[PDB]
């Protein structure tokens, strides 16, 4: 008194016997109709948009309907007028039918359209829901790879504006299939478990809801396996070494992934944070180990009186580990930040407009003097654009250079 | 270029070329495609381009039969004795 | 891999069946425990992968004993075999695969030097927010892979840029990028080079390779010196009166330059003249307001009405500033003795001719 066979049957013969048939096919005013229904459920067009969003919200209606049915027998007798829940999910089915034949209509190829996920979900519930109806007994097949939609939300999310940047976009794709694939793991798992094995005569059976078989999932798959609950019949358990096995190889592939949306920590980014009651002083120019040593050696004296100034060192050039020991034994009054002073943003990075002064170091062993000393010229010029007030002291290698200063009207 | 006593179209020249790749930039009567091979070009069936790259198969005629190049270079350099 | 992989597990797992199910020998074999051999194989999965569920495991002397093995031995197999299953991974290609059209789109191939200031530009004003609704997206193409500063503005233009790793000259990258069906192929140059000579040659290269692939494809270039651009003449598929256009960067701005020179701001005219320019509404009395005002004019071009032939350019010059609101500045004359001529403001001796 057990006829899953048949809805079992009907999806394999719905996605085997045609695939043949179109494989004899291929072996051996309809245009208009076709490109009408290719431009009807385009991306572009609006009506589009809508109905992809309704399908969505259709196929989580679904699968909360099938949350529902979960906590009942796997197969049992049931009445088409004595309960409506039934006439709203064969309500979804046929609609998913109707889009599904609106896709085949449109397919530019029928053997890649009858190879996607899509398809075989629609070809995994709506049959068994056809024999339901017409047997008047239902049984808890495959209900659960509504789930497998679950991938398409981002796309929702990107129709509605409400993602914008290609990295969120990534991330929600991502989370989504992982979510997805843990609910369809979980619910096969369920499905396996309590039917039983079929050729003991289903006497292997173990009670487990579906919410115990996500929980025992997400167990296994973090490789801490309590043993609290586990799989018991032998397809159960093949099932469970498959999903180790599998999983271990989506995990794997999907590292780099995981990696480029982690991505790589800028170690001197973000902005100077000012202290009320406290000066700071911008230091620029060549930023190297001697002259920032020297320049701390007298400037941090101990015999110092006490004065309340930090130092924002200002450099493009990421420091060495030497001046990064440097910085770090200074760590309570040496603040170090990669930038340019060319650039008015990470002048406003660093407080420019209201430091007390900035100090420009130059590059003693340089090919060329003049160069070094125009290019000092050139950062005490953007600095005084940028604020005209602030009090510059300059190194200038050769004397004939000083008289430029005298151009600057700041 | 263009002459008065008519086109350079007909002046015969032989160009050196490195790469394989550009035989084909040097003509354009021909109907070749991208993925015709050097020996099926025009201007290396015409004579009109010497690609270098053929002495490297050179190399290999002369591991099979070590003749080959004695009688290419008797016939190519114009008679150097030994 | 596979292979040694499948067989190492089911011989592990038949060790464990056989010392597990005979029992220990000096304890008359009473600690045997009845597990079948896919018992055992499950057993050897979920140790494996450091699951271990406890449901099934060894409970004799021996069979624990080489589970122990077991666990420190696959732990040395498996730290061995990483470098090997690093390398049949490999490195994924970032910018490998070919461009993908979409119909009722055009796309446009882009290539020569292609850093972050030129693409910044060129972006900058071809996708400008106020510029009207164009459906034509943008195809990099450059052997140079692009550091974080450029893949931070492709991602910014996701949705209308694309980057693809190949050469101009490899007729196989050509193809990849379908520049058999793009509307045009953009060249830019590098401006900051030791040789000019040599940078243009190299263009004119690349504009080679792109029409002996398609001679049919509109091209423009860049070109830094002047005397380089007559090679481009040399090309029997090169047809300026088809699109193709060289635009010299000495000439063109040596020749604002001097134009400035005869009359001061020209050259921030001209160039606003054909800039896409963002308005701002300006309410307080300062020279932007002003500036502002006529910041927002473009150059258009439009064939002459068929009432306006036999007129002198002067009427029709007035009679479009006056009724239409129109400046009009230059007429393209044509004759039979010479080619098209462009004339800047003609004399009233002059009459405008049909089309
Ligand atoms: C929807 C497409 C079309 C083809 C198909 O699915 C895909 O349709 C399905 C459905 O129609 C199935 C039939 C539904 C009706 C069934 C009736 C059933 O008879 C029952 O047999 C019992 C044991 O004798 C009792 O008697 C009971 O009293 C009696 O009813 C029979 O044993 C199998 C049966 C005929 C089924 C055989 C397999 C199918 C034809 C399935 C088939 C794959
Ligand atoms: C629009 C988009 C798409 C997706 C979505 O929104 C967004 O669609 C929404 C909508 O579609 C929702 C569904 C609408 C229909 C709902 C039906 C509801 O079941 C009803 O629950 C009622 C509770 O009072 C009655 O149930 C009876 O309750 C009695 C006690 O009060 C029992 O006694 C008796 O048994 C029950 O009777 C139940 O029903 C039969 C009687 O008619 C049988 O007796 C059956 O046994 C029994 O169980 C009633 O009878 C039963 O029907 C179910 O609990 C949730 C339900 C499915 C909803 C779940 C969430 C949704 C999917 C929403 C979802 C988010
Ligand atoms: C995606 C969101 C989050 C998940 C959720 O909403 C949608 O899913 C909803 C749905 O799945 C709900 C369940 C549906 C099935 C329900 C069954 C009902 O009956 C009890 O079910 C037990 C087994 O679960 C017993 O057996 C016995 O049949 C009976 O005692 C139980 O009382 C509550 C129940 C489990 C519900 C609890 C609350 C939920 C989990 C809801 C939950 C918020
Ligand atoms: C059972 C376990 C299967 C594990 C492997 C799944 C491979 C999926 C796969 O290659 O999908 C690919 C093709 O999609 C197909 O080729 C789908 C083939 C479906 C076969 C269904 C048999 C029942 C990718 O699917 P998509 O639609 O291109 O996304
Ligand atoms: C069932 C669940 C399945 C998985 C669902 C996973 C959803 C996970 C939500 C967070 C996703 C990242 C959002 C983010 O970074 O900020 C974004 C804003 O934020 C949003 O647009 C929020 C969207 C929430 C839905 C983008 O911000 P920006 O890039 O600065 O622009
Ligand atoms: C988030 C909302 C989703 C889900 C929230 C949880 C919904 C299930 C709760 C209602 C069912 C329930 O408790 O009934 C019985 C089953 O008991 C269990 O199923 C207990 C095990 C649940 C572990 C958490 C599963 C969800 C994990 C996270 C899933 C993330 C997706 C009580 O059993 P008993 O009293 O032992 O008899
Ligand atoms: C709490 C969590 C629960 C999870 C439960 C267990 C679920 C997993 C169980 C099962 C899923 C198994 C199939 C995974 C998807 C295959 C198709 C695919 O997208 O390939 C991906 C990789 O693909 C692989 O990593 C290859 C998969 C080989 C499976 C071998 C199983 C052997 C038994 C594509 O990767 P990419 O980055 O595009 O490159
Ligand atoms: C693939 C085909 C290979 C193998 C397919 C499986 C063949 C064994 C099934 C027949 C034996 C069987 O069930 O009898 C009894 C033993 O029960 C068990 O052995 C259950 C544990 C099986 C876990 C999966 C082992 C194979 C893993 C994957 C191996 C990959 C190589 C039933 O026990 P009971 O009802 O609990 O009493
Ligand atoms: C589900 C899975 C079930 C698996 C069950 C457990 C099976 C494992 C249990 C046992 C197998 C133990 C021997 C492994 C093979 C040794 C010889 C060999 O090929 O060396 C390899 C490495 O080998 C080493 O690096 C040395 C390994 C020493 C093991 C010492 C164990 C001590 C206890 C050669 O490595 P290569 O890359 O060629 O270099
Ligand atoms: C990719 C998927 C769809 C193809 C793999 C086939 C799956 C869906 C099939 C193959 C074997 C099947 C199982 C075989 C036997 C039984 C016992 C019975 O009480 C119904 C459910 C159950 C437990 C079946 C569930 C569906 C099942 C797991
Ligand atoms: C390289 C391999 C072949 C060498 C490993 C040694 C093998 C041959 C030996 C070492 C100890 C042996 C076990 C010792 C005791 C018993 C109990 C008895 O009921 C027979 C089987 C069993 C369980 C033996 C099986 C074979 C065994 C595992
Ligand atoms: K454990
Ligand atoms: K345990
Ligand atoms: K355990
Ligand atoms: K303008």
């Amino acid at each position: 008194q057990r006829m899953w066979w048949a809805f079992l049957a009907s999806s394999m013969v719905t996605f085997f016997g045609g695939l043949f048939i179109i494989l004899l096919w291929r072996t051996l005013w309809m245009t208009s109709v076709k490109d009408w229904a290719g431009v009807m459920i385009s991306a572009q067009t609006l009506t589009g948009r809508v109905l992809v969003v309704l399908v969505f919200a259709l196929s989580i209606g679904a699968l909360v309907i099938y949350f529902i049915d979960s906590s009942n027998p796997i197969e049992s007798c049931q009445n088409f007028y004595k309960d409506f829940t039934l006439q709203i999910d064969m309500a979804f089915n046929v609609f998913f039918l109707l889009y599904f034949g609106l896709r085949f209509i449109a397919a530019n190829d029928k053997l890649w359209f009858w190879l996607e996920v899509n398809s075989v979900v629609d070809f995994f519930t709506v049959p068994p829901v056809f024999v339901s109806v017409y047997l008047n007994r239902s049984w808890l097949g495959l209900r659960f790879l509504r789930a497998l939609r679950l991938i398409q939300f981002s796309e929702i999310l990107q129709f509605l504006n409400i993602l914008k940047t290609s990295n969120s976009i990534k991330l929600v794709n991502l989370l989504s299939i992982f979510i997805s694939t843990w609910l369809t793991a979980a619910g096969f798992i369920h499905l396996v478990e309590n039917s039983g094995d079929p050729w003991e005569n289903f006497q292997n059976n173990q009670a487990l809801t579906y919410w115990e078989c996500v929980y025992l999932l997400m167990v296994t798959m973090s490789t801490v396996g309590y043993g609290d609950v586990y799989a018991k019949t032998t397809l159960g358990r093949l099932f469970m070494v498959f999903f180790i096995l599998g999983g271990l190889a989506m995990a794997a592939s999907y590292v780099p992934e995981i990696i480029e949306l982690i991505g790589n920590r800028k170690k001197y980014g973000g902005s100077y944070s000012a202290v009320s009651g406290r000066k700071h002083i911008v230091v620029c120019g060549h930023i190297t180990l001697e002259s920032v040593s020297n320049f701390l050696k007298d400037f941090l004296h101990k015999d110092r009186d006490d004065v309340n100034v930090e130092i924002v060192f200002l450099h493009n050039i990421s420091p060495n580990l030497e001046l990064e020991a440097l910085f770090k034994r200074h760590f309570t009054q040496v603040e170090f930040y990669q930038g340019s002073v060319l650039n008015p943003h990470d002048l406003a990075r660093v407080k420019i407009e209201s430091a007390d002064a900035c100090l420009i170091l130059a590059n003693k062993y340089c090919a060329d003097p003049d160069a070094e000393d125009a290019s000092n010229i050139m950062r005490v010029i953007s600095i005084k654009n940028y604020h005209p007030k602030i009090r510059i002291i300059t190194q200038m290698l050769q004397y004939h250079n000083k008289a430029h200063l005298l151009n600057i009207p700041s | 270029m263009q002459f008065d006593d008519t086109t350079g179209v007909n002046i015969p020249i032989i160009t050196e070329l490195v790469n394989d790749t550009n035989v084909q930039f040097l003509d354009q009567d021909d109907d070749d495609d991208p993925d015709t091979e050097l020996y099926l070009t025009q201007p290396f069936a015409c004579g009109t381009a010497f690609a270098v790259s053929v002495l490297d198969s050179l190399m290999s005629a002369t591991y099979f039969n070590d003749n080959i190049l004695t009688l290419i270079r008797t016939l190519v350099t114009g008679g150097a004795t030994p | 891999l596979l292979s040694i992989f499948i067989s190492t597990w089911l011989t592990a797992a038949g060790f464990i069946h056989l010392v597990e199910n005979s029992g220990d020998p000096w304890e008359n074999f009473q600690n045997n425990q009845a597990l079948t051999y896919w018992e055992c194989v499950y057993l050897l999965m979920v140790t494996m992968s450091t699951v271990g569920y406890g449901d099934v495991y060894a409970k004799t002397t021996l069979g624990r004993l080489f589970m122990v093995f077991f666990i420190l031995g696959g732990l040395a197999m498996a730290a061995s075999y990483v470098p090997e299953i690093i390398e049949l991974i490999g490195n994924r290609k970032k910018y490998g695969g070919s461009y993908s059209a979409v119909s009722g789109r055009k796309h446009i191939v882009v290539c020569g030097h292609i850093t972050l200031e030129s693409v910044s530009n060129f972006l900058k004003d071809f996708l400008h927010k106020d510029r009207d609704d164009v459906n034509v997206e943008i195809v990099f193409l450059h052997n140079i892979s692009p550091n974080l500063e450029l893949e931070a503005l492709f991602k910014r233009h996701f949705t209308q840029v694309e980057f693809y790793q190949g050469s101009v000259l490899n007729p196989h990258d050509l193809a990849r990028v379908k520049i058999e069906s793009a509307d045009a192929c953009l060249i830019l140059a590098n401006k900051y080079c030791a040789d000019p000579d040599a940078e243009d040659a190299s263009n004119i290269m690349r504009v080679i390779s792109i029409k002996n692939y398609h001679p049919k494809i509109r091209i423009i270039t860049q070109m830094l010196q002047y005397h380089n651009k007559a090679h481009l003449l040399n090309i029997p598929s090169w047809n300026w009166k088809e699109g193709d256009d060289a635009i010299c960067l000495a000439e063109l701005k040596l020749g604002f330059i001097a134009q400035s020179c005869l009359a001061q701001g020209l050259s921030t005219m001209l160039a606003n003249l054909f800039s896409m320019r963002s308005f701002i509404k300006i309410e307080e009395d300062t020279w932007q307001k002003y500036y502002l005002e006529g910041v927002s004019n473009e150059m258009y071009t439009e064939y002459l009405s068929s009432a306006f032939v036999g007129l002198s350019f002067p009427t029709v010059c007035e009679l479009c500033f006056v009724k239409l609101k129109l400046l009009m500045i230059a007429i393209e004359y044509k004759s039979a003795n010479r080619e098209s001529r462009i004339l800047i403001n003609p004399g009233n001796h002059l009459k405008i001719q049909e089309g």
